[PDB]
């Protein structure tokens, strides 16, 4: 269970969303266009198979 | 892959306004009956009147 934590970034969206293996980009309590105006305290990233 | 292929996108903007329509679809007209409460349906606007 590798929980990768995220802070002290500028998460740029764009190269995530035009990455070549990655496709869908489900999303609830937010909206995916406006993931580049918001601010967070920590992000968290699971990463499995 | 599937999300990186190419799709071919078609984009209909249709136009709903009240001025007398151009395309409609497949439906025949019927006489016209006047001073009775009959129901009507003109262009796709509906009713039931006089």
């Amino acid at each position: 269970w590798n929980r990768k934590r995220i802070s002290n970034c500028v998460a740029d969206y764009s190269v995530l969303y035009n990455l070549a293996p990655f496709f869908t980009f489900k999303c609830y309590g937010v909206s995916p266009t406006k993931l580049n105006d918001l601010c967070f305290t920590n992000v968290y990233a699971d990463s499995f198979v | 892959g599937v999300g990186h292929q190419p799709y071919r996108v078609v984009v209909l903007s249709f136009e709903l306004l009240h001025a007398p329509a151009t395309v409609c679809g497949p439906k025949k007209s019927t006489n016209l009956v006047k001073n009775k409460c009959v129901n009507f349906n003109f262009n796709g606007l509906k009713g039931t009147g006089v």
